[PDB]
RNA sequence: UACGGUGCUGAAGCAACAAAUGCCCUGCUUCCAGGAAAAGCCUCUAAGCAUCAGGUAACAUCAAAUCGUACCCCAAACCG
RNA sequence: CGAAGGUGUGCUGUGAGGCAUGCUGGAGGUAUCAGAAGUGCGAAUGCUGACAUAAGUAACGAUAAAGCGGGUGAAAAGCCCGCUCGCCGGAAGACCAAGGGUUCCUGUCCAACGUUAAUCGGGGCAGGGUGAGUCGACCCCUAAGGCGAGGCCGAAAGGCGUAGUCGAUGGGAAACAGGUUAAUAUUCCUGUACUUGGUGUUACUGCGAAGGGGGGACGGAGAAGGCUAUGUUGGCCGGGCG
RNA sequence: AGGACCGAACCGACUAAUGUCGAAAAAUUAGCGGAUGACUUGUGGCUGGGGGUGAAAGGCCAAUCAAACCGGGAGAUAGCU
RNA sequence: UAAGGUGAUAUGAACCGUUAUAACCGGCGAUUUCCGAAUGGGGAAACCCAGUGUGUUUCGACACACUAUCAUUAACUGAAUCCAUAGGUUAAUGAGGCGAACCGGGGGAACUGAAACAUCUAAGUACCCCGAGGAAAAGAAAUCAACCGAGAUUCCCCCAGUAGCGGCGAGCGAACGGGGAGCAGCCCAGAGCCUGAAUCAGUGUGUGUGUUAGUGGAAGCGUCUGGAAAGGCGCGCGAUACAGGGUGACAGCCCCGUACACAAAAAUGCACAUGCUGUGAGCUCGAUGAGUAGGGCGGGACACGUGGUAUCCUGUCUGAAUAUGGGGGGACCAUCCUCCAAGGCUAAAUACUCCUGACUGACCGAUAGUGAACCAGUACCGUGAGGGAAAGGCGAAAAGAAC
């Protein structure tokens, strides 16, 4: 699906308001990218599906922090 | 035939009767079948007999 | 080499009507009500291991049980199959 | 357990038959007992010809409820009720009014 | 005049079948439902 | 019953 | 004779002609709109085994299970 | 020593009503004063059941058609038998598939059903009846299509789809004639066959596949030839000579 | 050869009559059209409700169609009878 | 526990049993076809076809067992490609499916009301989906309060239909604070001082208390009417029992019961002391949750519809300080007060009833009460989803009518 692999975001629903406050049922999706990251502690490109919010988080932390959560969460990348 | 005369046999002499408990149904079957079996009881007898049989089998058999 | 156990439940019944006695009368063949699983190799086993008669041949038909209404009520009698036994040639015992 | 048995001398309490003495046949599930010629009734029985035909009008026994009937003491001669004791570990039935052991 | 009624009892079980209603959630509710309900024959299937 | 047929359509007073 | 049928016997049992929309024929001719698939089947080898296994051919023996089979089926038995 | 209910009668109150009592009924009822309401029906093209009316009226479902004799029977236009007559005969005959599911055959019965009667029936009741190596299914193979390990995608449900696996309406081994049951028959029997596998023996030897190739394997129309099914005639045989 | 011709099966449905509490909730009878094709038919499959499919009539989608049917929201609401 | 019994319509037949394996009741076992998550493959459910292994075999056949998928763990193996990884095989463990409501979460109407209608309402309702439990959820203040104080969460009664929100319309609608029910607090982010140190969790023993069969259980006769007495009449008795039901009419004393007093071989729930198993006690010092708080944009939740709008949550883009620091106190600022987010766990009071037992009703009584008092979710209708009836009463006894 439309998920984060790092942070877990995934489509939320809310309203398109008009100008005369007609409310109608939308959908807010990640801004998600697959993107291989270079794991240097195994020298080899790991692909994930990220935001890029999930990106400025492996940039924050390391990939292998960010890995390492994934494992956690059994999620397999 | 009760339990305790069955349970005081053997595996073997006890599959032997029970072979032989079969045969007789099998012969009282066909005599009702051709309607020479005056005695209705004796196919319930027989037959509470092979599971009485059978039960003390599987008990036998380990536990 | 089917069980002893298994021949004694194959058989269950002769069947008694006009075209069995013509079978065993003209054909030598007997007409055996017999249990449903009751494959051929088992009843000409425990025909010839029972009634120690020489069989030639078994055919099976099954048996349709009829819609009956006892009363007010809709009942079904149950399918049975019915076996033609051939004897070879001496004579049922 | 049942305070009137098989072979057992009873009283009528009740009925047609009130009064009248005699002793239980068989005892039926449904509460009710059969007593030597006391509820006789008059059956028009059909001439059943398989096995045999007498038809007419037969004079049979019929149920009586148990509250109907009470056990005849004969030592007191009248109805008399039933209790329950342990006499060598075995239940045995006594007779109230005089509890003598039946 | 041919009527809607045409039966087959291939397309019958491939059509409402017990194992069509079970290939699919939404076939397994209304197996569930006729379950509830006390159905006696749950599907077409004799 | 749970067929009723449509009735005859009226004569159109038109 | 149950007069419904049952049993026994039994001659001739050839030719010519005509003839299909059936068969040869999944053929042939022709046309364009260019006309299933897969297995059985035959053949070839690879790894592998080559004494074995396997194959081929005779002969023998064994097996061929199970389920359907009644009856209607342009219809009073199916859908109305 | 007769409750409620039902059905009459008499009396009584301004009314809703009440009281008494005969008959029926056969075990309940309930003063008074309070309390609660599923508390009062003629209507709602009200709802359910029962019963009218039209009315002993229309109709009795293809204008293919009946007549008579005998039988059985309580009873015969309708059933059985017979002799005539008429109707279909590219069906209104025969055999299947689909669908149905015992309606098949025999005995018995005639309440209901059958648009009438019914002795008859696809009706009731009981009994019987379906026999396969070769027919079909199953099975092997695939079409359209379905499902679909992983996979890809998707808020969830789930969608699509690869390997694969199902899926006939198609491809793939083999049986014919005669006889026989009340009812089955290419299944039973008689006769004469055939097919595919397994296991052995013998003999001679390269066998070996999720792989390669061939084959399977394919349209419409048209024409002709050769045939056969089949029919006609003759001959032959049996019978006849009206 | 041919969306060739005449004409059965077959597929239709132009006219008339009957029928209209019908034999039939679409027929019958007599005629009528196509009848080697854009044909017809069997078996199986696929497309689904604001969706499908439509040589197009708002036609058809189980005797229901200008939005199927079933169940639910639901005792919608009804200044109306 | 027993003198009767072999379930019912439903009688027969053939039998079993009567003093302790007749039957019946309870505990624990055994057996438990096929389909169905269905799980060896397939399939038109209750069928078809296998493979492997072990064993038997009259030699050709038979019996049994195993063989689904996914997740996790492990072992072996293992490509492009050297290592490696992907992948493959095997094994172990777990899951799967169903179920009435309650619960949490992911989505989410419209009719309707506004006397039209679009903001708003209906309503976060119906419904769909996911997940769990016996309850769930929430839960130990970056909470309120107001310079006084309170002290986690939940539920009930008020506050109060008030303050507010609102085409300021229709409507929606708190909190503070008070009274109650029930109360309970902990742990990791961490190193040293003890090394089953309280608990806690699973086992084995006991003790007590249930539960799953049961045992005993009082006391009435006469007469009248009557088909029959339990009714009338008369005279008695029991009552820790006059709840109820049945019996030929209305029974405390006829029967079953009832009050009351007892009972368990076996299994089992709970409570308690335990014997093992495992973590963990308490003290010192330290640390004290970053793509986070906050912000911009768009939405949503807060009674609060963007409004002057605090607070919360987020899709998007950013982005701190870090306790001489930060959050809140309803725009915002200063002061003061109060608390310490970005990590978790936690009983009770609370919700519901597929189901079990007992009891109750100014509830119904056969067109009522469940659709179903009756072989009812049946017959029947429909392709299907689905819809869906009608139908109780002889009598005390069948004595149910010999002839
Ligand atoms: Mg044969
Ligand atoms: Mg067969
Ligand atoms: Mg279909
Ligand atoms: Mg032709
Ligand atoms: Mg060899
Ligand atoms: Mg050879
Ligand atoms: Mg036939
Ligand atoms: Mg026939
Ligand atoms: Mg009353
Ligand atoms: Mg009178
Ligand atoms: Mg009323
Ligand atoms: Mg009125
Ligand atoms: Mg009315
Ligand atoms: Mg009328
Ligand atoms: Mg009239
Ligand atoms: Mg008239
Ligand atoms: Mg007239
Ligand atoms: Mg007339
Ligand atoms: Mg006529
Ligand atoms: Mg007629
Ligand atoms: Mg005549
Ligand atoms: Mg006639
Ligand atoms: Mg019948
Ligand atoms: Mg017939
Ligand atoms: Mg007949
Ligand atoms: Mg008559
Ligand atoms: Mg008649
Ligand atoms: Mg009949
Ligand atoms: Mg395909
Ligand atoms: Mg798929
Ligand atoms: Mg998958
Ligand atoms: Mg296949
Ligand atoms: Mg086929
Ligand atoms: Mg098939
Ligand atoms: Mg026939
Ligand atoms: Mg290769
Ligand atoms: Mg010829
Ligand atoms: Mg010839
Ligand atoms: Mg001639
Ligand atoms: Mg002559
Ligand atoms: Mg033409
Ligand atoms: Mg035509
Ligand atoms: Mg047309
Ligand atoms: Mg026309
Ligand atoms: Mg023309
Ligand atoms: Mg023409
Ligand atoms: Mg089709
Ligand atoms: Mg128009
Ligand atoms: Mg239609
Ligand atoms: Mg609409
Ligand atoms: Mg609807
Ligand atoms: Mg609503
Ligand atoms: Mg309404
Ligand atoms: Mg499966
Ligand atoms: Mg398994
Ligand atoms: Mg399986
Ligand atoms: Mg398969
Ligand atoms: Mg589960
Ligand atoms: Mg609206
Ligand atoms: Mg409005
Ligand atoms: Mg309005
Ligand atoms: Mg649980
Ligand atoms: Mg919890
Ligand atoms: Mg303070
Ligand atoms: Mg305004
Ligand atoms: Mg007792
Ligand atoms: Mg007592
Ligand atoms: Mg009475
Ligand atoms: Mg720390
Ligand atoms: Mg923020
Ligand atoms: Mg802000
Ligand atoms: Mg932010
Ligand atoms: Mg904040
Ligand atoms: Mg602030
Ligand atoms: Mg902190
Ligand atoms: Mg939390
Ligand atoms: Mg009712
Ligand atoms: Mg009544």
């Amino acid at each position: 699906s439309r998920v984060c692999q790092v942070t877990g975001k995934r489509p939320v629903t809310g309203n398109n308001r008009s100008h005369a406050l007609n409310a109608t049922k939308r959908r807010f999706l990640p801004n998600l990218h697959s993107h291989r990251f270079w794991v240097e502690s195994e020298k080899r490109f790991v692909t994930l599906r990220v935001s890029a919010k999930g990106m400025r988080v492996i940039d924050k932390k390391g990939i292998d922090t960010v890995l390492a959560e994934l494992r956690a969460r059994g999620e397999k990348y | 035939m009760k339990a305790k005369e069955l349970r005081e046999k053997s595996v073997e002499e006890l599959n032997t009767e029970l072979l032989n408990l079969l045969r007789e149904q099998f012969n009282l079957r066909m005599q009702a079948a051709s309607g020479q079996l005056q005695q209705s009881h004796l196919l319930k007898q027989v037959r509470r007999d092979v599971a009485r049989v059978k039960t003390l089998l599987n008990e036998k058999a380990g536990a | 080499m089917i069980r002893e156990e298994r021949l004694l439940k194959v058989l269950r019944a002769p069947h008694v009507s006009e075209k069995a006695s013509t079978a065993m009368e003209k054909s030598n063949t007997i007409v055996l009500k017999v249990a449903k699983d009751a494959t051929k190799a088992e009843i000409k086993a425990a025909v010839q291991k029972l009634f120690e008669v020489e069989v030639e041949v078994v055919n099976t038909l099954v048996v349709k049980g009829k819609v009956k209404r006892h009363g007010q009520r809709i009942g079904r009698r149950s399918d049975w199959k019915k076996a033609y036994v051939t004897l070879k040639e001496g004579q049922n015992l | 357990a049942a305070k009137i048995r098989r072979d057992d001398e009873v009283i009528v309490l009740t009925g047609k038959d009130k009064g009248k003495r005699g002793k239980v046949k068989n005892v039926l599930s449904s509460g009710k007992v059969i007593v030597e010629g006391i509820n006789l009734v008059k059956k028009h029985q059909k001439p059943v010809p398989a096995l045999n035909q007498p038809g007419g009008i037969v004079e049979k026994e019929a149920a009586i409820q148990v509250s109907n009937v009470a056990i005849f003491n004969a030592a007191t001669g009248k109805a008399d009720r039933v209790g329950f004791r342990f006499e060598d570990g075995k239940k045995v039935r006594f007779f109230k009014s005089n509890s003598e052991t039946i | 005049m041919k009527r809607t009624f045409q039966p087959s009892v291939l397309k019958r079980n491939r059509s409402h079948g017990f194992r069509a209603r079970m290939a699919t959630k939404n076939g397994r509710q209304v197996l569930a439902r006729r379950r509830a309900k006390g159905r006696a024959r749950l599907t077409v299937s004799k | 019953p749970v067929y009723i047929p449509r009735p005859r359509p009226p004569h159109p007073r038109l």
